[PDB]
């Protein structure tokens, strides 16, 4: 369950 | 502006971030956990959300944590932006 | 405004979130850990300019997010609510 | 080592 709705991780 | 914190359940829930973002213009953060374990159709729906605020209205999103019971996530709207330093 | 993010390693970027918060009045989305493990004595000098900017300058301060090598506050400025729904 | 500089936990 992928989070493929993000521009990048903090 | 205010930043609002939210642990959605229900699409309304997630109908309520979407007029944060849009309405108010002010910036969510959100835990996805609740949503991804219990409905997995309204995370998918969720997530579509977010694809379509980035898309067409200029909405920043960002993962900020991820782990057993937690899946956080921030959205700025067009107007507040998030700076990596 | 502008949400600011970062993990502070020195003294110069505890300065930096001083002046965000206090100066720019831009919310301020940080990771401890670093600090945490690598300099205990900047790690609790970090936790003092966060309690002296809440109680002189009406800041709030949340924890976000704590795991293995993650320790995530955000910090708001007078102006900048963060409103728990 | 607490977080004791929090006004609250999301």
């Amino acid at each position: 369950q992928l989070d493929d709705f993000i521009d990048g991780i903090f | 502006y205010e930043i609002m914190l939210i642990r959605p359940k229900t699409i309304d829930d997630i109908n309520y971030v979407v007029d944060q973002v849009l309405e108010e213009s002010n910036p969510v953060i959100l835990d996805l956990s609740f949503l991804e374990k219990e409905s997995p159709a309204n995370f998918k729906l969720a997530g579509e959300k977010i694809k379509q605020m980035r898309s067409n209205y200029g909405a920043e999103a960002l993962l900020l944590s991820r782990c057993n019971d937690k899946n956080l996530i921030i959205i700025a709207p067009k107007g507040v932006s998030l700076v990596r330093k």
